[PDB]
């Protein structure tokens, strides 16, 4: 693949501010015929990617003027004057001068800018209708965070637990720019009987501390 | 307008192939070459390769190790991709691209050895605001729809995108709220299975 390494990954905004995503190739774009080929798309969440801007600059149909590509060779940028809230989504650039491969840039996950907020922790354990089955589910919800980042652990008796571990995770919420997080711990029933404490253990900037839920089996 | 009309979801056990297609409508078909590109679960985009519809000449990347084979009906505007001998690495979105200007709508692929199953449905009430819970584990394929209280809890709710592990899903949901002196429900539906289940959040006793 001609390599394309896009920066930054992440790009946190406030609506209305002005956004700068950089793109650069493992070798130059000129193709043989004048023409350089290199496109950006967006992908709002949910939906196919969609055509912004091709050949370095084209605008595409419909897309508007604050959109605006530039560069050569192998070093390009992707400018948006004014940040608005349809714009959010993943960027990504690609290359179709040297085919094949067509090559894609990993994206750019263009985000509202909130405060931070720390998540709110809830752990459940097994459902009897779970267990009259032969299976124990421990589920913790870390909901409505931010930033970002954070750490999640399940701890048994203060032993870490790997295995048998499942995460989910929202985009950013659309209203409160907010992020959530589920992790599913699943055993045999007969596994879950033979601990006693389980715990639902995260680290995030709003605590220097750990964040712990925690229960005992027996109540 | 142009428009790109992909196939529906596929559902293939590991070593089976599938064999999407892209009815093209508004542009000329035979005008621009058609790319197949893929989204894997990471996100990623990945391209599998462009057939120029005039003559048919294809190119390929070489990741695919030929296993993924181009072909077009011009008498239906139709483009065609056929993947052949599947594993898990391949569970993805599929998009035709039209001159890599035009996207189609995608179809997922998702390799499988289950049968239809469907979800075991577990209410998830607090340890001895509140939040509640209800888990809906080991289902195939998707998707499910789940609701609190009929749609009438909305607003707290978080219902998170299902994840595929030893070949069936699950997926979860909280609502945070007063309880339990009003009723909590979680409705679940699995079309596929034709399940349609209610239950309710008890205080653990
Ligand atoms: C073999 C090669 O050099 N491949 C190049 C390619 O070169 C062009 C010609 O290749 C073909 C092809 O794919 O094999 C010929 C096809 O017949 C033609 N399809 C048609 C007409 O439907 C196809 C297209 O031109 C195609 C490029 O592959 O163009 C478009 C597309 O329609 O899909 C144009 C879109 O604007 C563009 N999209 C964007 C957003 O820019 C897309 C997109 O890049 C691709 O879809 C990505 O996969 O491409 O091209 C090649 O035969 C020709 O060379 C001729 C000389 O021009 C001629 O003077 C001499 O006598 O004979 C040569 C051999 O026939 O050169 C064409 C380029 O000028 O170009 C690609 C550009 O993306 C790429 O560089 C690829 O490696
Ligand atoms: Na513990």
């Amino acid at each position: 693949d001609v390599v394309m390494t896009q920066t930054p990954l992440s790009l946190p905004v406030s609506l209305g501010d002005q956004a700068s995503i950089s793109c650069r190739s493992s070798q130059s774009l000129v193709h043989r015929n004048g023409n350089t080929y290199l496109h950006w798309y967006l992908q709002k969440p949910g939906q196919s990617p969609k055509l912004l801007i091709h050949k370095v600059s084209n605008r595409f149909s419909g897309v508007p003027d604050r959109f605006s590509g530039s560069g050569s060779g192998t070093d390009f940028t992707l400018k948006i004057s004014r940040v608005e809230a349809e714009d959010l989504g993943v960027y990504f650039c690609s290359q179709s001068t040297h085919v094949p491969p067509l090559t894609f840039g990993a994206g750019t996950k263009l985000e509202l800018k909130r405060a931070d907020a720390a998540p709110t922790v809830s752990i459940f354990p097994p459902s009897s209708e779970q267990l009259t089955s032969g299976g124990a589910s421990v589920v913790c919800f870390l909901n409505n965070f931010y930033p970002k980042d954070i750490n999640v652990k399940w701890k048994i008796d203060g032993s870490e637990r790997q295995n048998g571990v499942l995460n989910s995770w929202t985009d950013q919420d659309s209203k409160d720019s907010t992020y959530s997080m589920s992790s599913t711990l699943t055993l045999t029933k007969d596994e879950y009987e033979r601990h006693n404490s389980y715990t639902c253990e995260a680290t995030h900037k709003t605590s220097t501390s750990p964040i712990v839920k925690s229960f005992n089996r027996n109540e | 307008e142009v428009q790109l009309l992909q196939s529906g979801p596929e559902l293939e056990k590991p070593g089976a192939s599938v064999m999407i297609s892209c009815k093209a409508s508004g542009s000329s078909f035979t005008g621009y070459n058609m790319n197949w590109v893929r989204q894997n679960i990471g996100k990623s985009l990945e391209w599998i390769g462009a057939i120029d519809p005039y003559y048919g000449g294809t190119s390929y990347n070489q990741k695919f190790k030929g296993r993924a084979t181009l072909t077009v009906d011009k008498s239906s505007s139709t483009a065609y991709m056929h993947l052949k001998s599947l594993t898990s690495e391949d569970s993805a979105v599929y998009y035709c691209v039209s001159g890599m200007e035009y996207w189609g709508q995608g179809t997922s692929v998702t390799v499988s050895s289950a049968k239809t199953t469907a979800p075991s449905v577990y209410p998830l009430a607090p340890v001895c605001s509140v939040t509640l819970g209800c888990l809906v584990k080991g289902y195939f394929p998707e998707p499910v729809t789940l609701t609190w209280n009929s749609g009438s809890l909305s607003s707290g709710v978080h219902t998170f995108p299902a994840v595929l592990q030893s070949d069936l899903y699950t997926l979860s949901s909280s609502v945070t709220v007063t309880w339990p002196s009003q009723s909590i429900t979680c409705n679940v539906a699995h079309p596929a299975s034709s399940t349609k289940v209610d239950k309710k959040i008890e205080p653990r006793g």
